[PDB]
């Protein structure tokens, strides 16, 4: 991924290819797209945003009292 | 060692504010307290710690005093009074082991009271009620620390418009126990009406025979029951025996007298004062004077409320005493408005008894620390060392909010006495819109000079039943 | 029990993903209490990822896709 996105912002490219996977099946490394797994934007924004509002709340308590 | 044991209570005392200390200002750090019957709450108002902490210490409970007066007075300021008061007692540590005694510590802090005041008043911006135009920029600022924001637009005049009718002039302390919100399930924030006569709790009778409205009626507070010219009468909520029979439905509805029962206990208080009537224990006691004036009596409901409405009550001793209606769907909207709205009376009602305005964010503590630490040589002996130690205990309200917003702590603090000393009152929170009313800043210096005080006059304390 | 809340968020509604999200906030947890020696403010902590979480999901809006390759290549086969 890190000479896929070198010539994506100049909307040029030769060799360079994005979405790269991992496909444990096989011990390969290969497009997941091509190989059937997807998954819908509402459930990785919603993973990903829900996932910071629990880590917040325990990042602002500096005090536990109890009775 | 009597002073020995006083410096355990105030050591004591800094413990709990330097815990409140981390939950100051928006950005502050959150507190999680477990009590004892197994209930989990959590939020960052120092108002709502200090009330479930359940202080076995006897001098730190004066803090939940202050703060319970500072939310009643002016309703904003109840985390930062309690900074505010453990830092005079810090600064009281170092003077005792001067060998001073505190009465001049204590009597001292009542003239640096009375000069802080006096010293803001002359940096503050004298606003005038008659401005509808100020008063709806400062509620529609408080209203931006809840979820409700686009729709706070149309809240900010129901607050201002309340108030101004019961303004009146130099009216001092309005109390705001006679502004009821009202919450109903349904509807929506848009849907309000003001309603100035005044808005019960309940419904009417949804039995046969009700007349459920009635024009030109007398509305009179009964706290009796009945169970085996009054054209309104209220009966009193008892779940242990009947409220009112089924067949005193029918005799009162053949007289055209309408009936409105299941009143709840905590609004007969309520309903006593706005209406200005008196409540009748006993029927031989009832009389025609107790009642009230109604021009006309009805029942609106915009969506399943089904709740009456009464106007015009025009008493010459009561007031026009106004409840707002609030509507919402979900139980945590008119809930959250509530608070935000409540919060919203007790700025409007800090330039009612007190005119004039601040910019927040600790600018008025910066230059208050300045001009103190001048004048302290126009004293002379122990009392001028104290206003040095009590200018250094005004820096700890801006200190901390710099230190709870991530912001480099000591660095923030000298860019304050640098800006503040060209300029006046410019740092811009103008232009953020932050708005402190005055008598919030008055009110937690006076608070913190009584609190103060209650704390060192305790030389002692024994076993007493 | 935080996370027990949080479980539940995701099965009311999404009803899957609920495993990556307790690792997610589980490893950020780990690497904060490491900047305290460092002296960084939990509250740059927390606003360094409300900046970051409203700039990388307009990052993963750039790099959606509609349903493709349905010509020449085959996508829904190795699904089934």
């Amino acid at each position: 991924h890190a000479a896929s996105q070198m010539a994506k912002p100049e909307d040029v490219k030769r060799r360079s290819y994005r979405n790269y996977g991992l496909d444990l099946i096989r011990g390969k490394i290969v497009d997941e797209i091509h190989a059937g797994v997807l998954e819908p934007t509402i459930s990785k924004v919603k993973s990903l945003k829900s996932a910071l509002e629990a880590c917040v709340a325990i990042l602002r308590i500096d005090t536990m009292i109890t009775v | 060692k009597p002073q020995e044991v006083r410096k355990a209570n105030i050591i004591a005392a800094r413990s709990v504010a330097d815990a409140i200390r981390t939950s100051l200002g928006p950005k502050g750090m959150d507190k999680m307290i477990k009590t004892s019957r197994g209930e989990i709450i959590i939020s960052n108002d120092g108002h709502t710690i200090l009330k479930q902490m359940a202080i076995l210490h006897p001098v730190a409970r004066m803090l939940v005093e202050v703060s319970a007066a500072q939310d009643s007075e002016a309703g904003d300021g109840t985390t930062s009074v309690v900074i505010l008061t453990g830092a005079l007692l810090g600064a009281a540590e170092r003077l005792l082991n001067k060998g001073i005694h505190p009465t001049i510590i204590a009597d001292s802090f009542q003239s640096a009271a009375k000069r802080s005041v006096d010293i803001l008043l002359e940096m503050c911006h004298k606003v005038s009620l008659s401005d509808r135009e100020q008063l709806v920029r400062a509620a529609s600022t408080s209203l931006s620390s809840k979820i409700v924001s686009q729709y706070s637009s149309f809240l900010a005049p129901l607050a201002v418009d309340s108030v101004l009718k019961i303004s009146d002039e130099n009216s001092k302390n309005v109390d705001l126990n006679d502004i009821r919100l009202v919450k109903k399930v349904g509807g929506t924030i848009d849907d309000t009406e003001m309603i100035d006569g005044v808005v019960l709790t309940q419904t009417a009778i949804k039995s046969a025979g009700g007349p459920t409205r009635k024009e030109k009626a007398k509305i009179g507070l009964i706290q009796f029951q009945i169970s085996p010219k009054c054209n309104v009468l209220l009966i009193q909520k008892s779940i242990l025996r009947d409220a009112v029979n089924d067949l005193a439905l029918h005799f009162l509805s053949k007289l055209n007298i309408m009936v409105v029962k299941d009143i709840e206990r905590e609004e007969i208080e309520f309903l006593s004062k706005g209406l200005g009537c008196k409540p009748i224990a006993d029927i031989e006691l009832f009389t025609e004077d107790r009642l009230g004036s109604a021009d006309l009596v009805e029942e609106i409901d915009s969506d399943g409320s089904k709740i009456v409405r009464v106007t015009g009550i025009r008493n010459n001793n009561a007031r026009p005493t106004v409840s707002v209606v609030i509507r919402g769907a979900n139980n945590m909207i008119i809930d959250e408005t509530e608070r935000s709205l409540h919060d919203a009376l007790c700025v409007i009602r800090c330039l009612v008894k007190e005119r004039g305005l601040i910019a927040g964010g600790g600018a008025p503590e910066i230059e208050i620390s300045r001009r103190l630490s001048k004048e302290a040589r126009s004293m002379e002996g122990v009392q001028a060392f104290i206003w040095q130690e009590f200018a250094s205990a005004l820096e700890v309200i801006p200190t901390t909010l710099a230190e709870n917003a991530g912001l480099n702590s000591i660095k923030v603090v000298t860019e304050l006495r640098s800006k503040h000393e060209n300029g006046e009152l410019n740092d811009n929170t103008y232009e953020e819109h932050i708005l402190q009313p005055v008598l919030v800043s008055t009110s937690a210096i006076t608070l913190a000079s009584e609190c103060v005080k209650s704390i060192l006059r305790i030389d002692d304390i024994a076993f007493s039943r | 029990k935080i996370l027990v809340e949080l479980a539940q968020q995701q099965d009311r509604e999404i009803g899957d993903g609920t495993t990556s999200v307790v690792i997610i906030a589980s490893e950020l947890l780990k690497r904060a209490n490491e900047l305290v020696k460092n002296k960084i403010h939990p509250t740059t902590i927390i606003t360094g990822f409300r900046v970051a979480l409203r700039e990388a999901i307009r990052f993963i809006n750039e790099v959606l896709s509609t349903s493709v390759d349905t010509l020449g290549k085959e996508t829904l086969i190795n699904i089934a």
